[PDB]
């Protein structure tokens, strides 16, 4: 896994792209509001692309 | 928008609303009868042209309005300048599939001319459906939301941004960006406003001076909003009219 420890990462831009996350405390893959850059690792277009990595 | 109010319907005929897979997840500025602006990071080439829609006329985000035209995208150029920065060119032109008719509720932004300076501190508007807090959605029925903020230099926003900089994570307010906001916070535009207008009074009328792009977070202190210039790309722009 790895990176997958981080917290969602939202970014300095202001759009509502939304995104999904590995919340590995709730070993869960969840939705959260990516702004549009500086996306870290742990931010997945899809939850089967999430689950996948993590 | 965070720290703001609800605009009245027909207040800000310039505003849009962007929709992937009918999601808002960007504001835009109607400039002419076909022709958008917005930011470059509200459409990743990874989105579908056909999946973009907009909407005009449109107080109430959730809600069904009268005069309220919806249209599909013929054309989206961002500037040549982004898909090689993620730090500068952080604008798009959307062209609108079939020119629309303007009406009371839908009606363009001037662009300031290239050569045209805002004196600091003046106070101008931006509005859109952003969270009203960090990652906390706007209410429905989503009414537009606006909010006066004063122009800050770029210098003094640098200023700002060093105050607590992470050396990780690095702001600069480059030559095409503008900062305005509260340096106490409260009050600035939040995820979803991107692409929005930040509209300045000059002698009783509205100029587009800056796309809403980026900030800290939002109603941060020291870290006021910054806002793509418009004026830093009229020439690009006058490209196509």
């Amino acid at each position: 896994p790895d990176f997958c420890l981080e917290p969602p990462y939202t970014g300095p831009c202001k759009a509502r792209i939304i995104r999904y996350f590995y919340n590995a405390k709730a070993g869960l893959c969840q939705t959260f509001v990516y702004g549009g850059c500086r996306a870290k690792r742990n931010n997945f277009k899809s939850a089967e692309d999430c689950m996948r990595t993590c | 928008i965070t720290g703001g109010s609800s605009a009245v319907a027909g207040q800000w005929p310039w505003q849009v609303s962007i929709t992937y897979e009918g999601v808002h997840v960007c504001g835009g500025s109607l400039v002419s009868e076909q022709w958008v602006l917005s930011a470059a990071h509200c459409f990743p080439s990874e989105h579908h042209k056909e999946a973009y829609e907009v909407k005009l006329g449109a107080h109430q985000l959730d809600s069904y309005s009268e005069d309220a035209k919806v249209s599909t995208l013929k054309d989206i150029i961002p500037h040549p300048s982004y898909l090689q920065e993620g730090s500068q060119g952080d604008i798009a032109l959307l062209q609108l599939s079939r020119p629309i008719t303007f009406s009371r509720y839908i009606r363009p932004i001037s662009l300031p001319a290239a050569q045209a300076s805002f004196p600091n501190g003046l106070h101008c508007t931006v509005t859109g459906w952003g969270h009203v807090a960090p990652s906390v959605s706007l209410l429905t029925p989503k009414p537009l939301q606006q909010l006066e903020v004063p122009l800050i230099s770029r210098e003094t926003c640098n200023s700002l941004y060093n105050i607590d900089a992470k050396p990780e994570e690095p702001h600069f307010v480059q030559e095409d960006m503008v900062c305005a906001g509260y340096v106490e916070g409260g009050k600035d535009a939040c995820q979803g406003d991107s692409g929005g207008p930040l509209s300045c009074p000059v002698e009783g009328l509205w100029y587009l001076t800056g796309i809403v792009s980026w900030g800290d977070a939002c109603g941060a202190r020291n870290r006021p909003g910054v806002y793509t210039l418009a004026s830093s790309y009229a020439s690009w722009i006058q490209s196509k009219v």
